[PDB]
């Protein structure tokens, strides 16, 4: 199936409290891989996945020097964007980037982002074509010429395009066991009587690997998603997801109601029924 | 791996 | 400035049987800003060895954590997920219910 990599970058101020406070992660698909925390004792990018540890310290000593550039480069950001925004030296504000690049079930290139945003509101993109800027106001405009002077987009198509997408085939390769593996999820349902004329049936999708999931309730076939309390697919701990969706049926009623699955780790799309 | 450049804003 | 308030779910990562060791998560998501506070009680008090996930976020930027503590479910004990930011005028504390 299809594939990705992105870096997420988060940058916040501390006024009067010291340096600025800077985390940066890898993830390939749903799985991060590698991490680094301004505030961490080690100061350099370290493994979180174990497919990654396998690399030397050529690949340590390399990321952690890149990564400290990126530290670098925010902690800059920071003091531009108060200036732009003409703001108080003594708020806390925050600055955001992720980058990354898509491949297809062929691992063929897909698409590629580099997206960034100050106090949570979107600041600059990069458009699809990989070599025009979405910028949102007129401080964004301004960062935007800079980046066209200095030819940013040209560098950047060239690490989404090359270096993102033979990355992380690699790193596809290198953790073949943990990240082209597919775990169907293993569905149940429970019912729970509210009172004596309503019962809730819930539907389980559980242990399931990649985090992509459709998760439904209809009654007589037809879709009940207003009428269904669907929780956001959630993290298990151990590299697998979980999520479930729940509604209140009228006691008596139960045999109207068909829980539909689909994963990619099932061939054909599961329908449950509470009898 | 990280990109190589990283220019400011 | 943006201010998104975090979604609180409380649930263990494998089904709950008592007597059975397994752990306890607290995911939460949706925030903005990254400040937050986040605790897993036990019968009300707050459980000290409790770690979580490297701060990341989703397309719209909010962020997203993990917080997760190894623990042994029983037939009485109580857990529960304490949350505050700053969207939040009162810390905010979900229970945990084995079926959810």
């Amino acid at each position: 199936g299809s594939h990705s990599m992105r870096y997420f970058f988060t940058s916040v101020s501390r006024p009067g409290r010291g340096e600025p406070r800077f985390i940066a992660v890898g993830y390939v698909d749903d799985t991060q891989f590698v991490r680094f925390d301004s505030d961490a004792a080690s100061q350099r990018m370290e493994p979180r996945a174990p497919w990654i540890e396998q690399e030397g310290p050529e690949y340590w000593d390399g990321e952690t020097r890149k990564v400290k550039a990126h530290s670098q480069t925010h902690r800059v950001d920071l003091g531009t964007l108060r200036g732009y925004y003409n703001q108080s030296e003594a708020g806390s504000h925050t600055v955001q980037r992720m980058y990354g690049c898509d491949v297809g079930s062929d691992w063929r290139f897909l698409r590629g982002y580099h997206q960034y945003a100050y106090d949570g509101k979107d600041y600059i993109a990069l458009k699809e074509d990989l070599r025009s800027w979405t910028a949102a106001d007129m401080a964004a405009q301004t960062t935007k010429h800079k980046w066209e002077a200095a030819h940013v987009a040209e560098q950047l198509r060239a690490y989404l395009e090359g270096t993102c997408v033979e990355w992380l085939r690699r790193y596809l390769e290198n953790g073949k066991e943990t990240l082209q593996r597919t775990d169907a999820p293993k569905t149940h349902m429970t019912h729970h009587a509210v009172s004596d004329h309503e019962a809730t049936l819930r539907c389980w999708a559980l242990s399931f690997y990649p985090a992509e999931i459709t998760l439904t309730w209809q009654r007589d076939g037809e879709d009940q998603t207003q009428d269904t309390e669907l929780v956001e697919t959630r993290p298990a701990g151990d590299g697998t997801f979980q999520k479930w969706a729940a509604v209140v049926v009228p006691s008596g009623q139960e045999q109207r109601y068909t829980c539909h699955v689909q994963h990619e780790g099932l061939p054909k799309p599961l329908t449950l029924r509470w009898e | 791996i990280l990109s190589a450049l990283v220019g400011i804003v | 400035m943006i201010q998104r308030t975090p979604k609180i779910q409380v649930y263990s990562r494998h089904p709950a049987e008592n007597g059975k060791s397994n752990f306890l998560n607290c995911y939460v998501s949706g925030f903005h800003p990254s400040d937050i506070e986040v605790d897993l009680l036990k019968n009300g008090e707050r459980i000290e060895k409790v770690e979580h996930s490297d701060l990341s976020f989703s397309k719209d930027w909010s962020f997203y954590l993990l917080y997760y503590t190894e623990f042994t479910p029983t037939e009485k004990d109580e857990y529960a997920c304490r949350v505050n930011h700053v969207t939040l005028s009162q810390p905010k504390i979900v229970k945990w219910d084995r079926d959810m």
